């Protein structure tokens, strides 16, 4: 919920997930995620629903979208020894949906 | 004269188009509204809302759009604490009347609770015991006494938690 | 220009005041008052007095709801008829104001009903305090001095605020010529100046919905209303709903709409700034005094304070006397010494640490509940607002004269502990920050609550390692007690026993199967002795808010002082302590003697005693040495 | 109401940094990727005044989009007060 | 559509939908207000 | 987070939520239940291990639980290939679907019918069998603590004795009872053994 300095007025967007409702969302450097873009993804791929609690709007955007990700292996090089666990800093139930 | 007249109240609202329904880098567009009399205070911030009202120009040779209310279409919306009917038509308590004396209704609640999900039994009976929650009492010093049932589950990952979770809120008044 | 209307409603006012000779009574005993002050010097009482609506309401009906509805046509008529019993009674040789208590029916409102509806009505709006202006003075009258003519001129203003109807505009300037050109001096001093200030109310956050944003309501107060409530405060401030201003109607987006301020409550709640003063009357400080009489007074009340809570009974000595306080020490030469007794309970998991913090909070007359982690050093003491740089007053500096009650005292931050630290010794908060260099005062009494380091105190290893706390903060807390749950068949069973009891409690007028209705308890800041149902089941337990009144009485009349007996004691007992090894929980300071001394002049205050014997001194040894050596006789 | 033109394949072609000052007033083609769009905001088309001492509109008004026709004397009464638009008397178009 | 109105659509009955993301405070508006000259003292009620 | 925990302690057992930022003090109420559902330590939890070191959470969170489900994917080919029949029955496969089932909307009715209409209360009887169990369930984990040198990682406490009596009445409750029956108790104490005790039974 941002303000444009300009204009000086609220505005609720979504993130690209909620933008993409019914499309796929293309997510370049999936390693390189801040934590609160991994909570998102997170919940976008578990429940298809972010959901917003901030300036006094309290709802659920719906998200239910297809996510084509592309990450790189710990250490720019995919260790073939090592399962898919010590490859990617991405945890289990990131992966398994 | 203040102490003879008569007033009513103005809210002011603001819309925005939904916001997965809109161009991909663009700002959503969002309109200013106005309403008053019996239609103030009768929405949230975040409501899905269908509006009648007349289209209307208010000058700030360009003009600012507005809308008066005629009528607010409030969507089925989070049900939260004051969001909530309190109130049961008669009808509706003669069937949960009925319903209670069921000898199997135990069982049935239990088939009831995540039927699609297979097993885990004894986990969907205190899944309902959670539901209904025990009893909230205050003692006469002050003293207050858990009146709820908080339900913890643990294992491999694939065991439905997440889906049985999904469930208890889609079933569970608030959550 | 004499009106009847307004003749009838004064002379039904006063008909009104003389069926109910209180407010009668109420008027002479603050005459007297005032002109027994002014006798003194060969405080001042306001002109003021509070109606019961209730009693008015009774008496006659349609004046009341004239006052309700249409106050701006009712008040001022009953003021004046209130004036005009005054200045009969005042046969001895500024108009008296009115104020109202009772029920108002569909008018008792918040900040976020308070529709446009109700303007122009007498309403009583609850909420929270968040802006309060500055107390100014507001110019009513202007004594001039013409140095020629040698005679003083008088104007008098007013505004649409002070008074109710709306009166003809006259605008306002300033007399700086004579009617003869003569200049003008301006003569302060000889002027009349009335204090005025505005307070914003918003929606109080117990009863605000949650994830909405608030709604306020601006409150004018005036001359002896003012600086009545501390921001942060809750309130119930009654007065007219009135709107003012032409509201943009006439051309340059309402009306400004304000409640103009009859009467303010400080609303007691839990965990705030108010304190809570129940009333004493005679037969409540006869049946007071009655019971101190009685032998096992202390036990008595240590027992009664959580019955629910089985065991614990040291801790509940402790709680109570902390409750009561021990004195305050101020040197003639500036020097302070500290007169409060912290408590630290340090155990198991479910051993009803909480329950009794809780109940502390819930009991206390000035209490405020804090966690660990989610009040930061800025939550405790106080912090710089950066807005010009003002100053917020935090847990500890709000909890003044009062206990702050802190949970999961554990897991809290170390930079927290560092900064509670000068707290809880010195009882003071410095600031010295962003060139704000104040120190603020917190004589606050500490209890908290934490778990042992390992989840469980497990007694194989030494006290250091499972209490994982600084020395110097241990050293700070009076009475430091470990609570171990350890299995025993027979202690099982009571416990059992005593919250099975607990759990099948009826209310007095609820059903078997009835859901029992919480209740916010706003209580008003200003039936036996004993309680029917005991818990555990003959030694009398009083009834909670009787040990409230207690507690208060004991804390305000009874100062006690210490004597050569009880010196003695605490000397021999400090002595043995500190020279004697058994492994104690806590080392020995300067700080244990200041606690037995605290402890001595509590139980003292406990027995009504303007002194300290040599019992006190014993039961404050004994209470020490179970809290230190987990042992008792 | 009113139909508008269009014209297309002006063979003149003009990027934003050469526009210069000749150009005003005649008809350009320029090329360029769009940025932000203003949204809707209907445009006054057909002007209805009104004035205080007439106590009903006056005859609609063209209004270019040079500048609106801030009457300040009255056709009928001479009157100083005419600054009224009523809005569903005038007729809108849509402007971005 | 929110982004369909047009000016069309000026002073004429529109249904549409979307999301509330701000309520301003209760403004409180008048229905009907009595007034009073200054110099003549004239009662009078002006309704809107 | 640690900063969320320690509220979340005080709110399921306190049913508060104290806050006391620099100029608000308050006391919010957060009178809920709370279903939590979360992976052990590990990704798999490996009894060849102690089995208290699967057990991520501390003896106060677990004691602030009324019941620890642990739920294993045992790997029985027969109850696999039943699991899998039942998914492709439910997606799409219309081999689902009276009188057996209550719809959600109902179920939902129903429930907030039963919290706001009774609240029972314990039967005389119910007690001594509750104190019973409560002292027997002990002396078991006193056992169970004597033989083994770790202290048990799933504590029983007054807290497990509060939440028998609440799940008792929560039964009574449902069956809308304004007394909870022995049978109910019967069956609260059976939940209790399949939902707690056998996870520290699990564990040394
Ligand atoms: N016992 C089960 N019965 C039916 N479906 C199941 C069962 N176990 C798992 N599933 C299926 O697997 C998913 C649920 O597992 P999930 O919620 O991811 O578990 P976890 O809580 O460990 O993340 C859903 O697709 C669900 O249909
Ligand atoms: N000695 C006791 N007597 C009565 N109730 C007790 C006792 N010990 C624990 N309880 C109960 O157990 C629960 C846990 O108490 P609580 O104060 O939350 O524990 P903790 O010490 O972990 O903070 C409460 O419901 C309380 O009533
Ligand atoms: F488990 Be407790 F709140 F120390
Ligand atoms: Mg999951
Ligand atoms: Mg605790
Ligand atoms: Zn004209």
């Amino acid at each position: 919920v941002r303000k444009d300095p300009i204009t000086k007025e609220w505005t609720l967007e979504g993130g690209a997930l909620v933008l993409a409702d019914k499309g796929v969302c293309l997510i370049d450097e999936f390693d390189k995620m801040n934590d609160q873009d991994r909570t998102s993804i997170h919940e976008a791929m578990e429940q298809q629903s972010i959901s917003i609690s901030k300036a006094g709007i309290v709802t659920t955007l719906q998200a239910r979208c297809s996510i084509i990700a592309a990450a790189n292996p710990n250490g720019g090089r995919y260790n073939s020894t090592l399962p898919l666990a010590q490859n990617v800093s991405l945890t289990e139930p990131i992966l398994s949906r | 004269i203040h102490e003879s007249s008569k007033f009513i109240d103005q809210q002011f609202l603001k819309l925005q188009e939904i916001p997965e329904l809109v161009p991909v880098g663009e700002m959503p567009r969002n309109l200013t509204m106005t309403c008053d009399r019996y239609l103030t205070n009768k929405v949230i911030p975040g409501t899905r809302v269908t509006i009648v009202g007349i289209y209307s120009i208010y000058n700030s040779a360009i003009r600012t759009p507005y809308i008066k209310i005629l009528g607010i279409q409030s969507d089925v919306e989070t049900s939260s604490i004051w969001n909530s009917v309190t109130m049961f038509t008669e009808e509706e308590e003669e069937e949960f009347l009925q319903l209670s004396r069921n000898p199997k209704l135990y069982e049935i609640l239990t088939n009831s609770i995540a039927p699609s999900i297979f097993g885990n039994e004894d986990i969907k009976k205190a899944i309902v015991c959670l539901l209904m929650g025990g009893s909230k009492k205050i003692l006469p010093d002050g003293m207050r006494l858990r009146g709820d049932i908080n339900v913890l589950l643990l294992g491999d990952p694939g065991t439905a938690k997440s889906q049985l979770l999904k469930f208890v809120e889609k079933v569970s008044p608030i959550a | 220009a004499p009106d009847a209307v307004f003749g009838d409603r004064v002379r039904r006012f006063q008909e009104f005041l003389d069926t109910f000779t209180s407010y009668r009574d109420s008027v002479r005993s603050i005459q007297v008052y005032n002109s027994n002050n002014a006798a003194n010097y060969n405080n001042i009482l306001p002109h003021r007095i509070i109606i019961s609506l209730d009693d008015l309401r009774e008496f006659d009906r349609s004046f009341w709801s004239g006052i309700l509805v249409e106050p701006a046509y009712f008040i001022p008529p009953a003021e004046k008829a209130l004036t005009d019993l005054a200045d009969s009674m005042d046969d001895v040789p500024h108009p008296w104001k009115l104020s109202f208590k009772g029920s108002f029916g569909a008018h008792a409102l918040s900040p976020r009903t308070l529709t446009a509806q109700h303007l122009n009505k007498l309403v009583s709006v609850e909420g929270i305090v968040t802006k309060t202006s500055l107390v100014r003075p507001k110019l009513i009258r202007s004594v001039h001095y013409a140095a020629k003519t040698g005679r003083f001129h008088y104007r008098d203003y007013t505004d649409a605020t002070t008074t109710l109807t709306t009166r003809i505009p006259t605008p306002a300037i300033y007399p700086t010529e004579d009617t003869e050109g003569n200049k003008l001096t301006t003569e302060y001093g000889y002027s009349t100046f009335i204090d005025h200030q505005r307070i914003t109310v918003q929606e109080m956050p117990e009863m605000a919905p949650a994830g909405q944003l608030p709604r306020s309501i601006d409150v004018i107060l005036d001359d002896d209303l003012v600086d009545k409530t501390k921001p942060g405060d809750r309130v119930n401030v009654v007065g007219v709903f009135k709107s003012l201003g032409a509201g943009g109607m006439n051309q340059s987006i309402g009306f400004k709409t304000l409640i103009l301020g009859n009467t303010v409550y400080p609303l007691h709640a839990r965990s705030t700034g108010v304190a809570a003063r129940q009333m004493l009357t005679d037969f409540d400080i006869r049946n007071i005094n009655k019971l101190s009489k009685k032998k096992d007074i202390f036990d008595i009340l240590s027992q009664s304070l959580a019955p629910s809570i089985y065991g614990h009974d040291h801790i509940k000595k402790a709680i109570l006397l902390m409750l009561m306080g021990g004195v305050e020490k101020n040197l003639e030469n500036g020097s302070h010494l500290r007169g409060d007794i912290n408590i630290l309970m340090v155990g198991d998991p479910s051993t009803a640490k909480s329950q009794l913090l809780r109940f502390v909070l819930n009991t206390a007359s000035l209490a405020i509940a804090t966690t660990g982690r989610g009040s930061s050093g800025v939550g405790l003491t106080a912090a710089v607002t950066t807005d010009e740089r003002r100053l917020e007053a935090g847990a500890m500096v709000l909890a003044d004269r009062g206990v702050v009650c802190i949970d999961e005292f554990d897991k809290m931050t170390d930079v927290d502990r560092v900064a509670i630290h000068e707290v809880m010794e010195q009882q003071t908060v410095t600031i010295a920050k962003a060139g704000i260099h104040t120190t603020l005062n917190a004589r606050c009494s500490v209890i908290a609550a934490a778990n042992p380091v390992f989840g469980q105190y497990d007694v194989n290893r030494d006290p250091h390692q499972n209490i994982a706390l600084p020395d110097s903060l241990l050293s700070r807390f009076d009475l430091l007690f470990v609570v171990t749950d350890d299995i025993n068949e027979i202690r099982d069973r009571s416990i059992s026993e005593h919250v099975l009891r607990t759990h099948r409690y009826l209310p007095p007028g609820y059903l078997e199967g009835e859901p029992v209705r919480e209740r916010l308890n706003l209580s008003l800041a200003v039936d036996h002795v004993f309680e029917k149902f005991n818990p555990l089941l003959i030694p009398k337990l009083v009834t909670i808010p009787f040990l409230r009144k207690y507690v208060q009485y004991a804390k305000e009349r009874v100062i006690p002082q210490l004597t050569q007996e009880a010196i003695n004691v605490i000397v021999k007992n400090y002595t043995d302590l500190r020279n004697d090894d058994n492994t104690k929980k806590s080392p020995i300071t300067a700080r244990t003697l200041e606690t037995l001394i605290r402890l001595a002049t509590a139980h003292a205050k406990v027995r009504l005693s303007k002194t300290v014997n040599k019992v006190d001194a014993k039961v404050a040894a004994n209470l020490l040495r179970f809290a230190l050596l987990g042992e008792d006789i | 109401s009113e139909i508008h033109v269009r014209i297309s394949d002006f063979p003149t072609i003009y990027s934003l940094r050469e526009l210069r000052e000749s150009n005003l007033s005649s008809l350009v083609r320029v090329t360029g990727v769009v940025t932000r769009r203003t949204g809707v905001f209907p445009q006054l088309k057909y002007v209805k005044f009104n004035c205080l001492k007439c106590g009903s509109i006056l005859g609609p008004f063209f209004q270019d989009s040079n500048e609106e026709i801030r009457i300040s004397f009255c056709t009928n009464c001479k009157s100083k007060g005419p600054f009224r638009v009523n809005g569903e008397k005038t007729v809108y178009r849509n402007y971005q | 559509p929110l982004r369909d109105l047009d000016s069309e659509h000026v002073s004429k009955i529109v249904r549409l939908s979307g999301i509330i993301i701000s309520t301003s405070v209760l403004s409180s508006r008048a229905t009907y207000l009595s007034i009073m000259c200054r110099n003549c003292r004239h009662t009078t009620s002006i309704t809107i | 987070r640690d900063e969320d925990r320690v509220a979340i302690h005080e709110a399921m057992e306190q049913q508060t939520i104290s806050i006391a930022k620099a100029g608000i003090t308050t006391v919010l109420n957060s009178r809920t239940s709370v279903l939590a559902a979360a992976n052990p330590i590990y990704g798999r939890y490996d009894d060849l291990k102690s089995p208290g070191d699967n057990i991520d959470f501390q003896t106060t969170i677990l004691s602030r639980f009324d019941m620890i489900f642990i739920v294993k994917d045992d790997h029985n080919e027969e109850r696999d290939i039943s699991i899998a029949n039942h998914v492709i029955n439910i997606h799409t496969g219309n081999a689902n679907a009276n009188g057996s089932e209550i719809s959600i909307e109902k179920m939902k009715r129903y429930i907030t019918y039963c919290r706001l209409k009774c609240a029972p209360r314990l039967s005389p009887q119910a007690a001594e069998k509750l104190s019973s169990n409560f002292v027997t369930i002990r002396k078991q984990l006193l056992i169970n603590e004597l033989e083994s040198t770790e202290r048990s990682s799933i504590p029983i406490t007054i807290r497990q004795l509060e939440a028998i009596i609440r799940i008792t009445e929560s039964l009574a409750k449902l069956e809308l009872s304004p007394i909870a029956q022995e049978r109910h108790v019967d069956e609260a104490i059976r939940l209790f053994q399949a939902s707690t005790m056998d996870a520290a039974s699990q564990d040394p």
